[PDB]
């Protein structure tokens, strides 16, 4: 559910708009923070650059 | 739809003396079955036309040269038989479903669909200007975007037939006011290759 | 909901398997499809519960 949220309208926006899907906003994550929510957005984060 | 340019592809590479004998003489039969079969025959007076000083011709109502290096080109009568009774047949049919369309109002979807069905033909009989004319009534009766620019393309494709590329792009204005009315990538596609071939056609 | 006080009462089922067809042609208007694909179809793939 990440790489479609954050990794797709970075590589290219025009991916959504060309399908006619509109695109997604805002994440929220949410769980105890114990969970590796943190961990996830600075793995996906140093991967995208 | 499918003999409309498959016929001038093969009825192209006969027409050259500049091909070679064995690429003339494989292409010749494929544009004698569909001349026959089909009821290509006013576009099948016009090609005698069109090589003169090429050979291959050996047609009996249209001029021949002396050297005929093909035979799989003949002119017959019955051909012309043909013509005269098809022709009367299908204009008499759909004619009459467009007046039963007036009395029963129904008009504004199947009138503009029977008028596609004699441009189809006046194009399968290889007449631009009067599959043109057909196609116009089409218009004027209130239709979806979609179908208004899948009309005007097959106009183009007349342009095509004929190898007149100022008639392909002509009409092919006209389309792009269309094709954002509309909105579609499908016909866009269709438009992007449409164009494709056009651009493809001039230097 | 005492006398007088609430006069009319609007109850509101879950979805038709036509109404459910017709909130998912509006949705099709957005996207671009392929040519052929019947919603009404795919209405009945679904059951729903709610819009
Ligand atoms: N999937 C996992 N693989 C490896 N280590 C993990 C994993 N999940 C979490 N950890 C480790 O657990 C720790 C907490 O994760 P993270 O840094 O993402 O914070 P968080 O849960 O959002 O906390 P808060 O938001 O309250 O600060 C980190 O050191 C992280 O590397
Ligand atoms: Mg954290």
């Amino acid at each position: 559910e990440i790489r479609e949220a954050v990794e797709l309208p970075l590589v290219q926006a025009d991916l959504y708009e060309q399908i006619g899907i509109d695109p997604p906003r805002g994440v929220l994550l949410y769980g105890p923070p114990g969970t590796g929510k943190t961990m996830l957005v600075k793995a996906v984060a140093n991967s995208t650059k | 739809r499918v003999p409309n340019y498959e016929v001038s592809e093969k009825a192209f590479l006969l027409t050259q003396s500049k091909v070679s004998i064995e690429q003339r003489k494989e292409a010749a039969e494929f544009v004698l079955a569909k001349i026959k079969e089909e009821e290509m025959a006013p576009y099948y007076k016009y090609l005698c036309e069109e090589y003169l000083v090429n050979n291959g011709q050996s047609d009996l109502e249209h001029d021949e040269k002396s050297d005929s290096l093909n035979e799989w080109i003949k002119f017959d009568q019955e051909l012309y038989n043909e013509l005269c009774k098809k022709n009367e047949s299908k204009i008499k049919e759909l004619n009459e479903k467009i007046q039963k369309l007036e009395e029963d109002d129904e008009g504004e979807l199947e009138q503009a669909q029977a008028w596609i069905n004699l441009g189809e033909y006046y194009a399968q009989i290889g007449d631009k200007d009067n599959a043109e004319k057909t196609l116009g009534k089409s218009l004027s009766k209130a239709i979806s975007t979609g179908a208004k620019i899948d009309v005007m393309l097959t106009i183009a494709r007349l342009g095509f037939f004929y190898n007149d590329q100022l008639y392909v792009k002509e009409k092919l204005e006209a389309v792009n006011s269309m094709i954002e009315k509309g909105g579609d990538w499908e016909r866009r596609n269709r438009y992007k290759t449409y164009y494709g071939i056009h651009c493809l056609a001039v230097r | 909901l005492r006398p007088g006080r609430i006069d009319r009462k609007i109850e509101f089922p879950p979805p038709s398997v036509a109404a459910r067809a017709e909130i998912l042609r509006i949705h099709s208007r957005k996207m671009n499809l392929t040519r052929g694909i019947n919603l009404r179809k795919v209405a009945e793939k679904m059951n729903g519960c709610s819009g």
